[PDB]
């Protein structure tokens, strides 16, 4: 009674939502984009090598001043890097081995990670006696950590494997806001230019928009045919690109609350295991699990280029603040440099 | 067993309810808009337009 | 049916076979009378010739059959002919004497009082409880549906079905109880009629007052007055009680033999390793019967909740406030160690309503003997300095290997996620029979080490690096019982236990070795 | 066969009762010598069965 007039609520809800967004689907992004000149073949080159790590690159994350670059890897390492002079600005050794994530501070004197440890290690770069010390242990959170991105020096978004994101407050060391609703493991996050709306991409092979503000999901798009593995937004910040298990990426524009753009290829057949938009956007470079790189026009959704550089999975990648450079750290325990 | 249905139940259709009250834009004008974003920073982009050597930070100088 | 008793018992004691003889005997109850006195013949060819090997089944087959026999003549002698077979057995070793004097106690209360044995055991199995005594003696069955097989699984099914009724149970004891002191001078027919149309309340007063004589009459010294004596009081009951007649009857009426009306089964699957289902159970004097089956990684896993158990209700006894818990073991490395070891255990219930839940109904009441494997205590350090006390009870792992397996143990990590040998300290105590301890200590570049099994002893595979680059591997076994290694706040390693992923630990610095209710238990 | 160890153990003691139980004895090396009842002191270098 209840329950089933709820469920045909649901079931006639989500029709509603699907002819909400049928309405709007007009044109394919594809037929806008034939007019348009194609990019051509995006010839990249390995400008640097990162070497020092002794196994398995996890996750890398640029500092906000396009040189510096925080990365964490499975000898259970934190490395700062001087992209520009490859020298280690920092090692710093962690408490757990198990570290998934990293995520340089914007201002520079914070370094976030995490992992299996359920818990979201701040530590501080510029020390009273200036060392390396762990400013918190942002604690709560009942899965591993999964990925978080620094707000502020004092805030931060940490999404985990209890299916759940969640704001804290590194100075009270509380969940200032959690972010409850996927039904899988949340495999990654990206705050949007705007610090009041930040995506998330989750195992549920589905992604939602999330309100910094609130705290409560807003939209929620699907697509993907498996777990979504790597989320952000398009530089202006409309829009955000998911990679999936599926050997796909889609992506999304949250004004239009439907999918725009598919990126895959017959011959493309592992999963995406990030992904990262150019400073204007025009160029999606994605990483897979074939050592392998690939550089997609984002509007012609053509297979622009390919960057390998690697001998092992492309496990993480980013780009500068300025577009100057992309870095790729794999599980050949190396980082690479492009341009 | 039904408290907990009904709660989760309830949650998606005001979840469901939250996401179909907006305001969506037309599939065309978000590419448009999008189109004319890249348009505009294509020029500020140096992975898009390879820029000069001596610009880049990676290729023609040492120091720092 | 003299012979082929004879010639079964043959073969009884050379896997189904126990199951064979107890169903035949079951047919006529003549048989019984037969292959006690087979029996006892037999135990008194090894009380003369030797070989120790066949005390214990002959003394568990005369057990199970006098558990049993509908009733014996009252000018029998076959009770105090027993007595005299085995009280000739003190002058062996131990567990011999201590066997034979439990089934000499046995013996004690046949004599004393008829039936009591079966009564008392069913009674506990039935949940049904006098005023004063009270006994409980529930089988609980724990099972993973996918690790089980499937006609294991329709057994669970069925004795989960609460076969026997309580007023059913009931009319089944007094039957009992009424036939193994009456007997042929007792129509079965006749009371059964003057009994089901009574009333569940009455058959319980009456049923008390009975099982009451059932002791008062074995607690005395005269076990041939205890006996008439409790014929006697049997019968000054049934008088009252409404069914006179029925019993004392010049005609002979015939015996037959009184099943055991099956115990309360109740059934909870297990997507579980810890037994914090049992507890949750629970939430739902006596004792508590739970039976488990064997598969071959679920070894691990069942050893090392049997310690967190152990330990956790010595920490606060919970479940050991009002029952008494037995653990069954059940074969589907534990299990081939223990298949060739003891010829019973090979022969009756290594191999396993159905035969095979008779020999499970009836494996599950009998055997009593815990042979249990030396837990293996050891106390952890990390570098933020946490001592634990843990136990492992298979093997034990370190370095690399337990890294793998969590590697691929994290389903949404393992999709996305050179061995590092490890600067140890190795101080390990080369054990002596004689009790010399030998110490040998080391400091070696070995990326992993795995303790495996053989007070026992414990071998441990250590993993050498001489070299890195493909780390080179000198795999050598070496018998340790006490074995400490130190390891850098700066080295942590990957640590599991038992084998199981669940228990990969990491950031140790120091493991300490040492060897060291709840049974598990052995048929023989 | 040339005799290498030896040792004894009465059956029957003192006291009027028969042994029972685990023993360890340590062993004297190679006449009235060979009856002796008693154990080698040397518990640190002698043969222990």
């Amino acid at each position: 009674s209840e329950l089933d007039q709820l469920r045909q609520e649901a079931e006639q809800l989500k029709n509603q939502i699907r002819d909400a967004r049928k309405a709007c689907a007009d044109a394919t992004l594809s037929q806008i984009t034939n007019n348009i000149d194609p990019v051509g073949r995006i010839q990249m080159r390995t400008r640097r090598t990162l070497r020092g790590h002794l196994a398995k690159i996890y996750a890398m994350h640029w500092g906000t001043d396009s040189r510096l670059l925080v990365s964490a890897s499975q000898d259970g390492k934190l490395i700062i890097w001087d992209s520009y002079t490859t020298n280690k600005v920092h090692a710093i050794p962690l408490r757990s081995s198990w570290v998934m994530t990293c995520a340089y501070a914007p201002s520079g004197n914070y370094v976030a990670c995490g992992g299996l440890d359920n818990i979201c290690s701040i530590y501080n770069l510029k020390t009273r006696e200036g060392n390396v010390r762990v400013s918190r242990e942002l604690a709560g959170h009942t899965g591993y950590l999964s990925c978080c991105r620094f707000l502020d020096d004092n805030q931060i978004v940490t999404s985990s494997g209890d299916t759940t994101c969640a704001l804290w407050d590194i100075e009270t060391g509380q969940q200032t806001t959690t972010f409850t609703g996927h039904t899988g493991d949340v495999m990654s996050l990206s705050l949007a230019p705007d610090t009041r709306l930040f995506v998330s991409g989750a195992c549920d092979a589905s992604a939602k928009l999330w309100d910094v503000r609130e705290g409560m999901c807003r939209q929620t798009f699907t697509g993907h045919e498996s777990d979504i593995n790597a989320i952000c937004f398009f530089p202006n910040g409309n829009a955000f690109a998911t990679g999936s298990d599926d050997a796909t990426c889609r992506l999304f524009d949250l004004r239009a609350d439907q999918e725009l753009m598919t990126y895959s290829h017959d011959n493309i057949i592992c999963g995406i295991t990030s992904v990262s938009f150019s400073k204007s956007g025009r160029l999606l470079l994605a990483g897979y699990d074939d050592f392998n790189c690939n550089v997609w026009d984002a509007l012609k959704a053509d297979r622009a280029g390919v960057l390998a550089g690697h001998d092992n999975r492309v496990s993480c990648l980013g780009v500068t603040d300025d577009g100057m450079a992309v870095a790729t750290g794999s599980w050949d325990s190396f980082l690479k440099i492009w341009n | 067993n039904n408290t907990a249905s009904i709660a989760q139940a309830r949650k998606l259709v005001e979840q469901l309810k939250m996401e179909a009250n907006i305001d969506r834009i037309k599939v065309s004008k978000a590419a448009a808009d999008l189109m004319a974003y890249c348009e505009a920073h294509a020029k500020e982009d140096p992975l898009l337009t390879p820029v000069p050597a001596s610009e880049n930070p990676f290729r023609e100088k040492k120091f720092f | 049916t003299e012979d082929r008793i004879q010639h079964a018992l043959e073969r009884c004691l050379h896997c189904l076979n126990c199951w064979s003889l107890q169903e035949l005997v079951s047919r006529d109850p003549g048989h019984f009378l037969i292959l006690l006195e087979q029996i006892l013949q037999k135990t008194r060819e090894v009380q003369e010739k030797g070989t120790y090997d066949l005390l214990a089944p002959l003394a568990l087959l005369f057990y199970s059959t006098v558990l049993c026999t509908p009733h014996f003549p009252p000018d029998s002698d076959l009770l105090l002919k027993a007595a005299r077979t085995y009280h000739r057995f003190l002058t062996w070793p131990v567990p011999y004497c201590s066997i034979c004097q439990e089934l000499l106690t046995f013996i004690d209360a046949e004599l004393k009082a008829p039936g009591i044995s079966y009564q008392r055991l069913v009674r506990a199995e039935q949940g049904l409880s006098t005023r004063s005594h009270r006994s409980s003696t529930v089988t609980v069955l724990l099972l993973n549906p996918v690790e089980v097989q499937a006609e294991f699984l329709d057994v669970a099914d069925k004795l989960s079905t609460p076969g026997p009724s309580p007023h059913s149970a009931y009319i089944t004891l007094l039957l009992h109880a009424f036939q193994a002191t009456f007997g042929a001078h007792c129509d079965l027919s006749g009371l059964h009629r003057r009994l089901q149309s009574k009333t569940l309340a009455e058959l319980e007063a009456i049923f008390t007052e009975t099982a009451e004589a059932q002791e008062l009459a074995s607690g005395i010294g005269d076990a041939a007055e205890a006996r008439q004596w409790l014929r006697t009081k049997l019968q000054a009951v049934g008088e009252k009680a409404g069914f006179p007649g029925v019993l004392d009857t010049a005609k002979p009426g015939k015996l037959r033999t009184i099943p055991i009306p099956v115990a309360r089964c109740y059934t909870y699957s297990w997507n579980q390793d810890s037994f914090d289902i049992l507890q949750e159970i629970l939430l739902k004097a006596s004792t508590l019967r739970v039976v488990v089956f064997g598969s071959d990684r679920i070894s691990g896993k069942v050893a090392r909740a049997y310690s967190n158990l152990r330990r956790l209700e010595n920490n606060r006894p919970l479940l050991t406030r009002f029952f008494k818990l037995q653990f069954f073991y059940v074969p589907v490395d534990i299990s081939h160690y223990l298949g060739m070891l003891d010829p019973w255990y090979e022969r009756n219930v290594l191999g396993l309503l159905p035969i095979l839940a008779d020999m499970l109904l009836y494996y599950c009441r009998f055997a009593a003997r815990p042979v249990l494997l030396q837990v293996y205590q050891t106390e952890l350090t990390f570098i933020t300095g946490e001592k634990t006390t843990e136990i492992f009870i298979h093997s034990l792992e370190l370095g690399h290997s337990a890294a793998t397996r969590a590697i691929k143990a994290s389903g949404p990590g393992s999709k996305r996620l050179e061995a590092v040998p490890l600067t140890l300290q190795i101080i390990y105590s080369k054990g002596a029979i004689s009790g010399r301890s030998r110490w040998s200590n080391m400091e070696k570049l070995c990326t992993s080490v795995n303790l495996s099994k053989a007070t026992e002893a414990l071998t441990l595979n250590l993993t050498e690096v001489v070299k890195r680059q493909f780390n080179q591997i000198s795999t050598s076994q070496i018998k340790v019982d006490k074995v400490q290694i130190i390891g850098s706040n700066s080295c942590p390693f990957a640590v599991c236990l038992d084998q199981d992923e669940r228990k990969i630990l990491q950031s140790v610095i120091r493991c300490e070795v040492s060897p060291c209710c709840l049974p598990i238990m052995t048929f023989s | 066969a040339q005799l290498l160890y030896y040792v004894n153990l009465l059956l029957i003691d003192h006291r009027f009762l028969l042994r029972h139980g685990e023993y360890v004895l340590h062993m004297w090396q190679l006449n009235a010598d060979k009856l002796t009842s008693a154990t080698n002191p040397d518990k640190e270098n002698s043969m222990s069965i």
